[PDB]
Parts: structure tokens; C-alpha cells; sequence
């Protein structure tokens, strides 16, 4: 199956920078990356699909970019709320699959 | 506007089919495709299988094809069933469309001797 | 706007379609050919009082809406008319829920009657990608 990483898997940040968080994939995928939040006892929420695409209702400050096998979710201004866990799903070959997810931590 | 919502035991024994329910509010299942995913405990997330328009089906050949999900217009809901399961089949069950914008509250199933 | 060959490999190449679910570049630089003959702005009304638009011609009566045909489902939940774009992003997201369904490229006609089980690969050959 398609394998998906997410290294770091763990990110400690203040709130009010800026971050990245890495997905690659083991074989290209195109644009068919989708990103994921899931906070404590909550059902994951769509951020991004298509790699880069943007989703109403998402604060603005989420985006997407990359290609081929390497993507990245950016955050500008990191802020409180976005504590939490950040998974990247590939929908290009099935078995759709998951990264193994990247905790995004206080300092 | 569209909600989901899972349903079915909570607490289930090894060897036994786990069912559950993924009931459709806000729309038609006859204008989606449905899928199942669920989440082992150490978030690890793993996609199930969905069911499209047509009937046609693809399941996660990590389920070892024992995995079943088949849907009712009249309902408007869908299943998800899962046969001779073990404690590695202990997670958190979630409904969601296809393309991940609606998603059930997710339950926890628990498989368990006792 | 009507693509030429190259372009628009490029541009699904772009758009995330080289080996989507099983199906090489070839097969969709192939389907819009024959489908749309690379026109971004086709419309074609069928028999059973559906019409297929744009450049992958989608279908009102199972993906788009376009509220005048009998039984639609709207599988794509988007207005036919977002389809008819120089920008194939729209269609782009669609053809790939489409696809995904167990009937594959199938869902395109002219693509089955002049793509499949020939060299779809001819079709990107030639071009920079």
C-alpha cells in the first residue's frame, strides 16, 4: 500500500509562530492529499483536500502545498486551538491510507 | 443541513460479527458515497472501505475480507459489518462520506471475553 | 477554451490524474478528446433529457445538477453550469468521484468506445511533462 509519513511526529510551538508539518508518500499520489485535524475526543475535520485546496468554514490561516510524494500543511500564527493531532490521507490508489499522524504541542 | 450518526453495541465478544449503524440525516445516501474508518488506540487511523453509487464496494485488504458494508434508501443509512473479530479489532468506529466532510460522532467498540 | 494535446496532459498531470485509482495520464488526455474534443465549454443534451458538461461531459442526471433533468442525484453536489470552466479544477474533482465508483472510466462512453484497449499512452508522448 501507498505509505504515508509524518516526521516530525511531534511539534512543540508557541502560539504565534509559524509551522510546517510533513507528509510524504512512498510512491507519488499527485494532488490527492487530504488534511486532517483531530483534537481530544473529537471526529477528525477536513483542512485541506487536494493537497492545496481550501474548505469553507477553515480558519484561513491553514493551507496546503506540494506534490508528487512530498506535502506540507502550513500554519501561520499558530494559535491555541490548533492543539492537537494532524493526519494526512492519501486517496490516489486504494487502500486509501493514514500518516501516522503529527501532535502539535506547547512549549 | 447533513449530519451522521453512528449506532450499535458498544461491547461486543471475540469470534462474533461487530454491526454497526451509521444513520444519514439532512440528505440522501442515494446522492454520496459512504465509507467507514476507525481508530485503534494510538491514533492510528485506519480506512475501512466505502460503498459508491452503483453498490460496488472497496474494502481494506487489511480486513482480511471480513469486512461487510451495504446500505438502506428507506432508512437512509448504511452498514458496516465485520466478521470473527478479536481484540485487535477494539477502536473507535467512524461513518463519514466519502470525500471526509461529514463525519459520524465515532463509537467506541470494544471486543472482549467478558 | 480548447486545450491542445500537451496542454492538457500537463495540466492533469497537474491536477493529480496520472495514475489516479488504477488509470494512467493517457487514458484522461484520451477521454477528453473524444469526449469534448479538448473543449473546456461542450454541452451535449441525450435522450433521456440529461446533458453532459464540459471537457469530461459531465452527466445531470447522476453528477451535476442542472435542474432540468428527471431523476437527478447530483452524486458530484455541484451546479452543472461550475463545470463549463477554462479552469478544469471542478471537473477535475468530479471525474475523480466518478471514477472511484466500481465502474471505472466506463462512466465515459466515447472513452470506452475509442481509449480503452488501445495505446492511451500515445496520447501524453510527445510533450513535456
Amino acid at each position: 500500500d501507498i505509505v504515508l509519513t509524518q516526521s516530525p511526529a511531534t511539534l512543540s510551538v508557541t502560539p504565534g509562530n509559524s509551522v510546517s508539518l510533513s507528509c510524504r508518500a512512498s510512491q507519488s499520489i499527485g494532488n490527492n492529499l487530504h488534511w486532517y485535524q483531530q483534537k481530544s475526543h473529537e471526529s477528525p475535520r477536513l483542512l485541506i483536500k487536494a493537497a492545496s485546496q481550501s474548505i469553507s468554514g477553515i480558519p484561513s490561516r491553514f493551507s496546503g502545498s506540494g506534490s508528487g510524494t512530498d506535502f506540507t500543511l502550513s500554519i501561520n500564527s499558530v494559535e491555541t486551538e490548533d492543539f492537537g493531532m494532524y493526519f494526512c490521507q492519501q486517496s490516489n490508489s486504494w487502500p486509501y491510507t493514514f500518516g501516522g499522524g503529527t501532535k502539535l504541542e506547547i512549549k | 443541513d447533513v449530519q451522521l450518526q453512528e449506532s450499535g453495541p458498544s461491547l461486543v465478544k471475540p469470534s462474533q460479527t461487530l454491526s454497526l449503524t451509521c444513520s444519514v440525516t439532512g440528505d440522501s445516501i442515494t446522492s454520496d458515497y459512504w465509507s467507514w474508518i476507525r481508530k485503534f488506540p494510538g491514533n492510528r487511523l485506519e480506512y475501512m472501505g466505502y460503498v459508491s453509487y452503483s453498490g460496488s464496494t472497496y474494502y481494506n485488504p487489511s480486513l482480511k475480507s471480513r469486512i461487510s458494508i451495504t446500505r438502506d434508501t428507506s432508512k437512509n443509512q448504511y452498514y458496516l459489518d465485520l466478521n470473527s473479530v478479536t481484540t485487535e479489532d477494539t477502536a473507535t468506529y467512524y461513518c463519514a462520506n466519502w470525500d471526509g466532510d461529514y463525519w459520524g460522532q465515532g463509537t467506541l467498540v470494544t471486543v472482549s471475553a467478558a | 477554451k480548447v486545450f491542445g494535446r500537451c496542454e492538457l496532459a500537463a495540466a492533469m498531470k497537474r491536477h493529480g490524474l496520472d495514475n489516479y485509482r488504477g488509470y494512467s495520464l493517457g487514458n484522461w488526455v484520451c477521454a477528453a478528446k473524444f469526449e469534448s474534443n479538448f473543449n473546456t465549454q461542450a454541452t451535449n443534451r441525450n435522450t433521456d433529457g440529461s446533458t453532459d458538461y464540459g471537457i469530461l461531459q459531465i452527466n445531470s442526471r447522476w453528477w451535476c445538477n442542472d435542474g432540468r433533468t428527471p431523476g437527478s442525484r447530483n452524486l458530484c453536489n455541484i451546479p452543472c453550469s461550475a463545470l463549463l470552466s477554462s479552469d478544469i479544477t471542478a471537473s477535475v474533482n468530479c471525474a475523480k468521484k466518478i471514477v472511484s465508483d466500481g465502474n471505472g472510466m466506463n462512466a465515459w462512453v466515447a472513452w470506452r468506445n475509442r481509449c480503452k484497449g488501445t495505446d492511451v499512452q500515445a496520447w501524453i508522448r510527445g510533450c513535456r511533462l
